[PDB]
């Protein structure tokens, strides 16, 4: 991890940047698992925020 | 979202190789799922647990 | 609360829960509905819902 | 008002619909059931 | 093919059964199908793994059944190499003629 | 209807001749490789029956008809596939508001624009303006 805090890096950026960064970080599950293939933008972001 | 109650774990889970996990708490998932009823109506049908 | 938005940044993505009245004080924003322009907001205008 | 949304049609869409109509069911039971269900819901 | 794997504590814990398809290369048997050739085509369509580079030289030759079984079993017999860890905390052993720098 | 697209690889693997159809030399090679030695006249009549043209060349529809006959898909799957085919005028597997209006007008059960929009959004799950296979079957299940 070196000298970086993921929580602090996430908190520095604004809300939309936070949402897109989290969506990218959880893309591995999101694109792969078939249960998420019918997800809208709002629910996808609201889940990526908590994952 | 179906049980709506907590249960004791009935078996141990142990790591074997360097793994990456994506955990989500029950409360946030339940809140998001109940907010997105249309999403839930397909999530419940499509998500089947391995164990 | 005062929020500075740079050009290109989204505020309310489609399907996200809306929970905040916001008054526009400078610059200008636009609303996109189904990849079309349906209204344009300028100075001294508020958009949200009647909570 | 964000909660309310407007309904509208596109000029290209209506032109394409008119063009298709210019070039213009007994076993359609599933869609007959769909239409009946939609009418019941709208009632 | 069945090959159980032992354990570091001198015991057998996990079984391992492998699978292979020889439908297109055996006696044709059908139960209920529209046509015999249709059933044959359906049976042959499931043997892509066998028809690939594993036995791709079969059409170029004749009487290749005497070696197709050996070719199929050669890959399966290699599972003893993966049975060496024996479901145990095996260390990352270094390749030969290499000395670790620590 | 889209599941049959995977048969192209199997057809290419079987047709080692590479002339666009199964050749007699290729059939002889494959029977010799499989080991069975049936009658040449038997294979000739079998290939003549299988091929619609019957001129010694095996075409894609010749195997396609047999595959369709032997598929024996579910009745519900067949019905929903037929519904999708008749509902999609372009045949691309996508349903739009224009297509919905067209089929409604053709059937005569015309509805208001607001009603059509509400029907579209009832089946719409991702909220961007598309009707999917899974969306429509989920609507129909209830």
């Amino acid at each position: 991890s070196r000298g970086i805090d993921t929580e602090k890096v996430l908190q520095i950026c604004p809300k939309d940047m936070r949402a897109d960064i989290c969506v990218h970080l959880n893309r591995k599950v999101f694109k792969e698992h078939p249960a998420f293939r019918l997800a809208s933008d709002g629910c996808l972001r609201a889940l990526a925020m908590e994952f | 979202w179906k049980e709506a109650t907590l249960a004791q774990s009935c078996a141990n889970v142990r790591a074997l190789t360097y793994c990456d996990l994506h955990v989500i708490k029950r409360d946030a998932l339940q809140k998001v799922l109940e907010f997105y009823t249309a999403f839930s109506h397909s999530f419940s049908r499509n998500l089947i647990l391995t164990y | 609360q005062t929020v500075h938005c740079a050009p290109g940044d989204l505020i309310y993505h489609a399907g996200e829960s809306v929970d905040s009245l916001c008054f526009v004080v400078s610059g200008s924003l636009e609303v996109i509905q189904d990849d079309e322009v349906v209204a344009i907001l300028g100075k001294g205008d508020v958009f949200g819902d009647v909570f | 008002n964000l909660r309310k949304r407007i309904v509208f049609r596109k000029i290209s869409d209506v032109k394409r619909e008119e063009e298709e109509r210019m070039k213009r069911l007994p076993p359609d039971h599933p869609v007959r059931r769909l239409f009946q269900r939609f009418r019941q819901q709208k009632e | 093919k069945i090959a159980p794997i032992r354990n570091e504590q001198d015991k057998v814990v996990l079984f391992l059964c492998t699978f292979s398809d020889i439908t297109a290369f055996k006696q044709p048997i059908e139960d209920d199908s529209c046509k015999g050739w249709g059933k044959f085509a359906r049976l042959t369509r499931a043997l892509t793994s066998s028809r690939g580079v594993l036995q791709q030289l079969a059409p170029s030759v004749q009487k290749g059944e005497n070696v197709h079984k050996h070719s199929r079993l050669a890959e399966v017999l290699q599972l003893g190499s993966d049975i060496l860890p024996q479901y145990k905390q095996e260390a990352p052993k270094t390749p030969p003629h290499i000395i670790l720098h620590y | 209807e889209e599941q049959i697209a995977e048969f192209k690889e199997a057809f290419s693997l079987f047709d080692k001749d590479g002339d666009g159809t199964i050749t007699t030399k290729e059939l002889g090679t494959v029977m010799r490789s499989l080991g069975q030695n049936p009658t040449e006249a038997e294979l000739q009549d079998m290939i003549n029956e299988v091929d619609a043209d019957g001129n010694g060349t095996i075409d894609f529809p010749e195997f396609l008809t047999m595959m369709a006959r032997k598929m024996k898909d579910t009745d519900s799957e067949e019905e929903i596939r037929e519904a999708f085919r008749v509902f999609d005028k372009d045949g691309n597997g996508y349903i739009s508001a224009a297509e919905l209006r067209h089929v409604m007008t053709n059937l005569g059960e015309k509805l208001t624009d607001e009603e059509v929009d509400e029907m579209i959004r009832e089946a719409d799950i991702d909220g961007d303006g598309q009707v999917n296979y899974e969306e429509f079957v989920q609507m129909m299940t209830a």
